[PDB]
């Protein structure tokens, strides 16, 4: 029959761990490192473009950050198109509730639906996970800005500042080191850019290996912004940060 | 490396099915069976081992009839060639449904050559166990068919199958070659007796009963009919004689 | 019986010269009486405009679907949708209800925002693309807009005049429907800037 | 070898054999014994029936599957249970259908298909009992033995079980003798508990653990158990 | 790990196994087969040999008519080219109920080749052990040879083989088109392209035929048809009297 | 419409008016309803244009797979397939259909398929609103055996006495020639069938 | 609605009326009823605006794939038996009436399709409410082998007989030839007979005309 | 029967790779060099017609296909799974765009999708990943002219320029050198022609490469004429001939 050839990606081991989930959980540990950092004022989502080339479009490209409303946005760590197949629901998702409660869909709300589909790959199936893992940066208005991760395992938490992917040991224990609670987004942005400028398995760190994204409350206005930084807005404040 | 045998549907590295393979050993261990095709019909017979004194004599009937016109036999696992038959006579009723004309031989020995070619593409079924020799009388003329595990097929001048097939196919080849005229019914059904007389040497350690059955334009109208009574033991002597 | 004639209500689109305009009245009721003064029948996503005449639930649904829809179209696309592209979408959408169609009179307005282009159309309940260079009318008072705009349209009339226009054809057909009325809404539109303006009119 | 191509009943072993429809013959000879035999006017069902413990009961081995039909039973009681309820079918739809009685003959066939099912497919396993089936229909008197491989076949008289070859060779000795046991059941039944007694060796059959059925000419299939069959030891 | 040779998902080396033992199926009948287009006609030659002397010799054959116009030659197993047939031929009679024409040779080809690649890449399917030669006279491409193979390939030929010793047929078809220079034998009867192509069998394969050593099928406007033991002996006869 | 089969000694021959309404309008009147669903079976159409067309475009493909498989199919055959359709669908379909065919064995052959789905082989089978009118000539003129001429008169004077009387009718008078010798079509203008 | 067809010698031509109606309401003044099912394959449509339309562009976009996937040119026929089959399955219900027209690889083509799936063939065809003002005129004139320039102005003057004489038609002509050899050539408002008299008096209101309660400017970017 | 495989063939490794997609990508690395290089104002994509023998009709088997009036798609790897994958392409532009729309989808878009199904080839039951790599170039309205690359694990990426295949280490070197922001469609295409003869062994000549670009509209290839805003295809395939026109000045 069949059965001879089923990796069974849903079970136990021994331990009491989810084989699967362990190892989608090591192939997201080699890729780029994206981190976020939740400000008073805002939100910084950043990321290092894993492989590049002096003919990769980097105008035209994008594998980290994603927009999933007008008011969330993810970074993402691990495969680009299983992280894609998520998005698009993920996006669906937000709009279903926005049709139904003429509401937009509070931040949580949509992270958990988006782990509880993960979660699902991990119990019934017999399909690998995705082997991706998500830091959402969002704002609604029950809890204002909000940071939060999840991973293969269908397991999500909320963060004033986090990183996915490569060296999380090294950035968190930067990050636990400078990160402080009255911090406003212009320090989380040059935070962000330090902890990665340290981390970084490359020589420098230059623009045309970053990503970037802010969601702000421009004051001018009283609504929510998010930013997706241009190649040269990136060079821009790489250089201000004194990183040229 | 190895286990090119354990599944079903796998090409071996020399190109090979070895569970059809296998399959066929199965045949070769049943019953020895034939058939011979005559001037305007053809003639089935086959061996039936007497187990005991217990068996009632006449009653375990091996050959089978599909629709009216043809006769199929076996050898291998029985169940197997009811399962072959049972779907022959579907494959023959819809036939007949919608063309209004009885089905024809070749059109028939395709249709169960298909069923069990299908049974060879997939690791979740088993090849079926049995070589079946079929055929009848239809619009233009006799024919013979032999069916093996493997699906394949052709028309015959006569056939044999199981533990005597070389005796069988010997006495065979025999009256081809000694008839370029063609053999009538009702010699065929004596000589039909003799070959499994003969091929029962291979066996000859338990007793046995005969049974034959024919289709003839003249004998029987084109409809399948077991050989019975009078015309029966006459074959039975007629091998009894020439088997000293 | 007449899913179309139970809510009542109108809407009417011009173009002129580098401008288009989209009006509507503001009536909602249940047969002869009125339920809502305040139903507004035209709706926008990024510069494209669209009115909607007909049974209110359905007019709600397909805003609240042409909404959910233009909002993915630009998550992906990277952009906000076109007029052209927009219609396209709406005749599909009813188009996929063929033998259960959503009982609406869709009219859509705007201006190409690379052509510069204006543009409006009209839609019967299941799809039928109508698009018309000078006017397009829908609601319970059809027959009078079309008597109103065929007199009262001209070509390449500019905003502050279009607007006078377009005004008066949805007032006086109005004016002569049970179903219609109770408010009205004029959007004048241009490459650059859209003005809305409430207008002034009986309340029987 | 074998531990290789005997992991379910899809696959054949390279000399040609299924294993697992082996396997389950095997559940049969691990069974009590029982035993069937008929003349030209009836057909009797002797059984042993095997208790667990001496405070338990001794299982059920004889099942009606009509009015002129039913079967003794030697392995996985359930799976008999699912044979029986079918050929119970199976009968009920010959006389609603066709107002007519099924065919012992018939009723073999239909075993014989439905247990084939099960050996050619991934998933499912044979079944694990063997059947002796007796009735009296429009041809007189039969008895057919069921094996899980499929195989039906037709006998004057036989035997299933542990130790059913005691039986077996007692009968295809008797046969000229009991065939000829026309219009007399208790000669038969008698006939029928001295063929399953030469499988005995354990114990020797009591008044609750004998058990008797019949069916015939006259008679429509009944079964005996206790004091009923206490006139037979 | 090793089971990466038991169905068809990729080796460490990016090879798929049972691919490449399917096509070693394709030889299991020790038979060759060419075909070759004419001018207005497309010719395919296929050894038939009948060992059994109990077979009926009318019934073997690995040449199908698969539609008034297309003709089919199977290497490999029968059984498999059998499976092949029915479903080319059902294939080709849905196609013209649902657009109205024919089905063309080329376009048969390219559903039979996707059908095979699927069981290239769904684990449940095996390949079928055969490669498929296709002919006929395409109403808009004219005479036509499309063969497809195992791994769902699939294109079309000025001519080609197929079979055990196809590289030595191969290799002689070759040679004379680099000699004429044309792409199609130049003759205006298709008797005339049948003795050429069973001419060449003979050259490259260095046997001689009787009239039930061959099976011949030829495909013309409107037509696909297979050739008798007589119509064979007829082309044979010809042949003989020009060596 | 008014449709008719005729087996003869060399075969048989269909014939059929050109005529299509939708109301008192002729929406076609050069309209084929004699129809090919193989070499040499063809059949005859009346009722529903759109049914007709469907269960023969479905018949005509239905013979081409059993073609392919097992040869050229008896008329029977076909009639048997036509059946088929006609019977199972009976609740959906409107359609008259006259099946004939020459078969080298059986010479020619007509079946005909009225509306319930049922079948009816005859030596000959009129059809469609302007038979009525035709029984009891049909009745009176026809006979077995007759000649390709006398066959052609026949229906062409049938036909014009149908076409006479049914304002359903009209047009041209088409027919098709079933034989050993092949297929042939025959055409006749009004001109010639109203003065006969 | 008039839509025809014609065949030419070396051709074929459709043509068709621009009058869209709802009930006695003219809605559109100049729709178009010439939709294309690929480059070389046009239809003219009758009946439900929406259907006719809807069924064009479901057939032609298969036909496209369906070219796409045998490298080869579309065929009349081909769309001839996906729109029959279609429209047949749906027993009448997609009230789609058209003439298909069309040159491909095996000569040019002039086909009819009714709602309920029945085809026609013939060298001249008309359907919709002008269908017999039109037929009345091709019958008239019609004849075996007509040039281009001839087919053009039978097909023309047929319409015309449906605008009118036909209330359920008017306003302009719309053409199409497909010649065997070229590509096809739309001709859009081919024919302009109903143009508009000047207005008598002008209704452009002076400003400040109409009453405003409220006004405010509306936010497109985001 | 029934496919039972119902479970995914491509996991996870203890060490965290995806072995399918690997060995998928292993299968792209032997195949014939493809290329796509993206000028001003067009975009080039070309290979090389491996003729499998001389006996077989090279043109009766373009490994350059048009998905869209105005998008190509070339390739390197397994040649039957690229088949499909057109297929399944311009299937696809219909009925999840033009169907919808009305009007042929973006390149990113398009790309986006054919990136969905081979997705899906990863993780779905009883499947195993496409052996290709594929190069699509295109271009619309609102985001001019465009080059992708799509690998087995669905993952893509914009290039300026890029090769993939046998010798696409080599042929990427190349590139670097000769590519700038400033480079005319014809350029494009001479350069394209320079690289790819580098990856091949024999003859190199209008017959034995396959080579398409996306530039202007094609209004002669329209098929039709009455329709101001139908312009014509961008994609067009260069002729044997006009290949070899362009390698005298190579
Ligand atoms: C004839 O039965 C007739 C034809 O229109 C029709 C057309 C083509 C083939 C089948 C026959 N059917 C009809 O409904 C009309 C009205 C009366 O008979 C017709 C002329
Ligand atoms: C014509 O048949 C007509 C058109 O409105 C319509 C419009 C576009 C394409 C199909 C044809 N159909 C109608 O229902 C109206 C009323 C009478 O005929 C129309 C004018």
């Amino acid at each position: 029959g069949s059965r001879r050839y089923d990796s069974r990606t849903t079970i136990f081991s021994p331990e009491g761990r989810l084989y699967q989930v362990e190892y989608a959980l090591e192939s997201i540990s080699h890729a780029g490192t994206a981190i976020g950092i939740m400000a008073s004022d805002g939100i910084v989502l950043a990321a290092e473009r894993k492989v590049t080339s002096t003919l990769l479009e980097q105008d035209t490209s994008t594998e980290k950050l994603y927009k999933l409303n007008d008011k969330i946005a993810v970074a993402v760590a691990g495969l680009t198109a299983d992280a894609e197949i998520l998005i698009n629901t993920a996006r669906i998702h937000a709009q279903n509730y926005l049709k139904t409660y003429n509401e937009d869909i509070p931040v949580e709300i949509l992270v958990r639906r988006l782990s509880d589909i993960k979660q699902g790959y991990t119990q019934h199936g017999g399909l690998r996970p995705f082997g991706v893992s998500f830091i959402y940066a969002g704002y609604d208005d029950r809890y204002g800005y909000q940071l939060y991760t999840s991973n293969p395992s269908g397991n999500y938490t909320g963060w004033k500042a986090i990183s996915v992917g490569a060296n999380t040991s090294a950035a968190q224990t930067l990050l636990q080191m400078d990160y402080k609670d009255d911090m406003k987004v212009d320090d989380a942005i040059e935070l962000a850019l330090k902890t990665l400028s340290k981390t970084t398995d490359s020589s420098a760190l230059t623009y045309d290996r970053l990503e970037f994204a802010t969601i702000r409350k421009g004051a001018n206005d009283g609504e929510v912004y998010q930013k997706i930084f241009k190649p040269q807005e990136i060079k821009d404040i790489l250089v201000k940060t004194g990183i040229t | 490396g190895t286990g090119y045998d354990l599944s079903n549907s796998v090409f071996s590295p020399d190109g090979r099915n070895f569970q059809v393979e296998y399959a066929v050993k199965a045949v070769e261990n049943g019953t020895t069976s034939i058939g011979i095709k005559c001037n305007d019909g053809v003639v089935f017979a086959v061996e039936k081992l007497i187990t005991s004194k217990l068996l009632v004599p006449q009653k375990n009937v091996k050959i089978q009839v599909v629709d009216r016109h043809i006769g199929c036999v076996y050898s291998g696992l029985i169940p197997d060639g009811r399962h072959l038959v049972n779907r022959g006579r579907e494959e023959a009723a819809s036939f007949k449904k919608l063309y209004k004309t009885p089905i024809p031989i070749p059109a028939f020995a395709d249709r169960l050559g298909q069923y069990v070619q299908a049974h060879t593409l997939y690791n979740s079924v088993r090849p079926f166990g049995v070589s079946t020799i079929f055929g009848g009388v239809d619009k233009n003329g006799a024919h013979l068919y032999m069916l093996e595990p493997s699906g394949s097929y052709w028309g015959y001048k006569g056939a044999a199958t199981g533990k005597g097939r070389q005796s069988a196919k010997a006495e065979l080849e025999k009256l081809v070659d000694h008839h370029p005229e063609g053999l009538s019914a009702r010699e065929a059904v004596k000589q039909a007796a003799k070959i499994i007389y003969l091929a029962h040497e291979d066996n000859k350690e338990k007793d046995f009963e005969l049974e034959i059955s024919w289709c003839s334009l003249s004998e029987t109208n084109g409809l399948h009919k077991f050989v019975k009574g009078d015309l029966l033991q006459e074959a039975i002597d007629f091998a009894q004689k020439e088997i000293n | 019986s007449d899913p179309s004639s139970i809510n009542g209500g109108i809407v009417v689109a011009m173009t002129g010269k580098d401008c288009v305009a989209i009006a509507c009245d503001l009536r909602l009721g249940s047969q002869s009486l009125g339920v809502s003064n305040k139903f507004e029948k035209i709706f926008h996503y990024g510069h494209v405009f669209l009115g909607i005449t007909g049974l209110a639930t359905d007019v709600t649904t397909l805003n609240e679907m042409f909404r959910y829809k233009t909002n993915l179209y630009k998550l992906k696309e990277e952009r906000a949708i076109e007029p052209e592209t927009f219609t396209q979408l709406v005749s599909s959408s009813l188009y996929e209800r063929r033998f259960g169609p959503y009982f609406v009179g869709p009219v859509v307005a705007g201006i190409n925002s690379k052509s510069g282009k204006p543009f409006i159309a009209g839609f019967d309940l299941i799809g039928c693309i109508d698009e018309a260079k000078d006017f397009i009318v829908s609601g319970t008072a059809s027959d009078q807009l079309f008597g109103m705009c065929e007199s009262l349209y001209e070509p390449n009339l500019e905003p502050e005049d279009l607007f006078e226009t377009i005004s008066q054809a949805l007032l006086n057909a109005a004016d002569r429907d049970a179903l219609s009325g109770w408010g009205a809404v004029v959007y004048i539109i241009k490459k650059d800037e859209v003005v809305k303006r409430y207008l002034k009119m009986r309340q029987d | 070898f074998r531990n290789n191509y005997d992991g379910d009943t899809v696959t054949f072993s390279p000399t040609g054999r299924l294993f697992q429809v082996e396997y389950a013959l095997e559940a049969i000879k691990q069974g009590s014994v029982t035993v069937g035999l008929r003349s030209n006017t009836h057909a009797v069902l002797v059984a042993l029936k095997r208790n667990a413990d001496e405070l338990s009961s001794y299982q059920k081995k004889i099942i009606k599957c009509d009015e002129h039909m039913g079967l003794s039973l030697a392995g996985l009681a359930p799976d008999a249970r699912v044979l029986s309820n079918y050929l119970r079918q199976q009968c009920n739809y010959s006389s609603l259908v066709f107002n007519r009685k099924l065919a012992v003959e018939r009723a073999g066939h239909l075993l014989c298909d439905k247990a084939q099912k099960n050996t050619q497919s991934y998933g499912g396993r044979p079944y694990g009992v063997g059947l002796l089936i007796i009735g009296y229909d429009k041809s007189g008197a039969h008895l057919l033995e069921f094996q899980p491989s499929g195989n039906v076949t037709e006998l004057y008289g036989t035997a299933i079980g542990a130790r059913s070859q005691g039986a077996k060779t007692y009968l295809e000795r008797t046969l000229d003798t009991f065939i000829k046991i026309d219009g007399n059941p208790d000669e038969l039944i008698k006939a029928g508990v001295e063929a399953i007694s030469q499988s005995l060796r354990d114990e020797s059959l009591t008044v609750d653990n004998l058990s008797i059925a019949i069916v015939g000419k006259d008679t429509p299939f009944t079964i005996y158990d206790g004091e009923a069959v206490a006139k037979y030891i | 790990a090793g089971y990466d040779r038991h169905i068809t998902i990729f080796s460490p080396e990016g090879r798929l196994y049972q691919v490449e033992y399917a096509f070693k199926a394709t030889n299991q009948t020790n038979i060759n087969s060419l075909a070759v287009r004419g001018k207005d006609c497309t010719v395919v030659i296929s050894q038939k040999k009948v060992p059994d002397k109990l077979l009926d010799p009318t019934t073997v054959s690995y040449i199908f008519c698969i539609s008034r116009t297309i003709g089919m030659v199977v290497n490999g197993p029968i059984p498999d080219a059998r499976n092949a047939a029915l479903r080319a031929k059902a294939e080709a009679a849905e196609f013209r109920y649902k657009y109205g024409y024919d089905m063309p040779c080329d376009v048969l080809a390219k559903r039979m080749a996707n059908l095979s690649q699927i069981y290239t890449q769904r684990a449940y399917m095996r390949p079928l052990g055969v490669i498929l030669t296709f002919v006929s006279v395409d109403e808009e491409l004219g005479p036509s040879i499309y063969k497809t193979d195992p791994a769902g390939y699939y294109v079309g030929y000025k001519a080609t083989a197929t079979g055990p010793k196809q590289q030595e047929i191969t290799t002689n078809l070759e040679n004379h088109f680099k000699k004429s220079k044309i792409d199609h034998i130049n003759e205006e009867s298709w008797e005339k392209v049948v003795e050429f192509a069973i001419t060449h069998m003979i050259d490259a394969l260095g046997t001689e035929f009787s009239k039930n050593d061959l099976e011949v099928g030829v495909a013309t406007k409107d037509k696909f048809f297979t050739l008798s033991a007589e119509n064979i002996e007829e082309r044979l006869v010809a042949i003989a009297e020009q060596d | 419409t008014s449709i008719m089969a005729v087996t003869f000694k060399d075969g048989v021959i269909l014939g059929a008016d050109s005529r299509t309404t939708t109301g008192a309008y002729i929406a076609n009147r050069v309209t084929d309803k004699l129809t090919r669903v193989h070499d040499k079976i063809w059949c005859c159409r009346s009722g529903s244009a759109a049914d007709t067309q469907a269960i023969a475009d479905i018949v005509q493909y239905h013979l081409e797979l059993y073609t392919s498989q097992y040869g050229t199919p008896s008329t029977e055959t076909a009639a048997s397939v036509f059946k088929e359709l006609c019977y199972e669908n009976k609740d959906n379909l409107t359609a008259g259909i006259i099946v004939a065919g020459y078969d080298d064995k059986n010479k020619g052959e007509v079946y005909t398929i009225p509306l319930g789905g049922s079948v009816h082989k005859l030596p000959y089978a009129i059809a469609g609103s302007g038979s009525t009118f035709i029984y009891g000539y049909c009745d009176k003129n026809f006979r077995e055996n007759m000649s390709k001429e006398e066959t052609v008169d026949f229906i062409k004077h049938s036909l014009s006495q149908a076409i006479k009387w049914d304002g359903s009718s009209g047009g041209v008078i088409r027919m098709v020639v079933l034989t050993a010798a092949g297929v042939e079509r025959l055409i006749f203008y009004p001109d010639e069938y109203e003065q006969l | 609605t008039t839509i025809v067809g014609v065949k030419f010698n070396n051709g074929v031509v459709i043509a068709a009326d621009t009058r869209s109606t709802q009930g006695p309401i003219v809605a559109d003044k100049n729709c178009a009823k010439l939709h294309r099912i690929s480059p070389k394959i046009w239809c003219a449509g009758a009946g439900t605006a929406a259907d006719t339309e809807a069924v064009t562009q479901l057939i032609g976009s298969n036909i496209e794939l369906h070219s796409l996937y045998t490298s080869r040119e579309p065929r009349v026929v081909s769309a001839l038996q996906m729109l029959k089959q279609h429209l047949f399955k749906y027993q009448g219900h997609i009230g789609a009436y058209l003439i298909v027209a069309g040159v491909d690889p095996t000569g040019s083509h002039l086909f009819s399709i009714h709602a309920h799936g029945s085809t026609d063939v013939g060298y001249y065809l008309s359907l919709g409410s002008g269908s017999l003002a039109a037929m009345a005129v091709l019958e008239s004139h019609w004849k075996q082998d007509l040039t281009k320039e001839e087919a053009i102005k039978l097909a023309s003057d047929a319409i015309q007989a449906g605008i009118w004489n036909d209330l359920g038609s008017g306003s302009n002509v719309d053409v199409c030839v497909m010649e065997i050899g070229k590509d096809a050539e739309y001709l859009r408002n081919y024919l302009t007979p109903n143009v508009r008299e000047e207005k008598q008096k002008s209704y452009k209101f002076p400003r400040g005309t109409t009453a405003v309660l409220k006004e405010s400017i509306v936010n497109i970017c985001d | 029967m029934t496919d039972r495989y119902s479970f995914s063939l491509t996991t996870f490794s203890p060490s965290g790779k995806l072995g399918q997609i690997d060995y998928a990508l292993t299968a792209v690395k032997q195949g014939v060099t493809s290329l796509g290089i993206k000028a001003t104002n067009g975009v080039v994509i070309a290979t090389e017609k491996k003729s499998s023998s001389p006996l077989a009709m090279s043109e009766t088997l373009s490994k350059v296909s048009l998905l869209t009036p105005d998008i190509g798609a070339v390739y390197s790897g397994m040649g039957p799974d690229y088949r499909v994958l057109v297929d399944k392409s311009r299937k696809v532009a219909h009925t999840s765009y033009k169907r919808i729309y009305g009007e042929y989808p973006p390149t990113k878009l398009l790309v986006s999708e054919v990136a969905k199904i081979m997705q899906e080839a990863t993780q779905s039951g009883g499947v195993r990943p496409f052996g290709v790599s594929l190069l699509i170039a295109g271009h619309d309205e609102f985001n001019g002219f465009s080059l992708y690359q799509v690998d087995p694990s669905g993952s893509y990426f914009p290039w300026k320029a890029t090769a993939i295949g046998k010798g696409s280490v080599a042929a990427k070197t190349f590139l670097e050198k000769r590519w700038n922001d400033e480079l005319e469609l014809e350029d494009a295409i001479h350069i394209a022609l320079l690289t790819l003869k580098e990856s091949v062994e024999g003859e190199f000549n209008g017959d034995t490469i396959e080579l398409a670009i996306i530039g202007d509209e094609n209004p002669d290839l329209l098929g039709y004429t009455g329709i101001p805003t139908d312009k014509g295809p961008r994609f067009r395939k260069l002729t044997s001939q006009e290949i070899n026109d362009r390698l005298e000045a190579l």
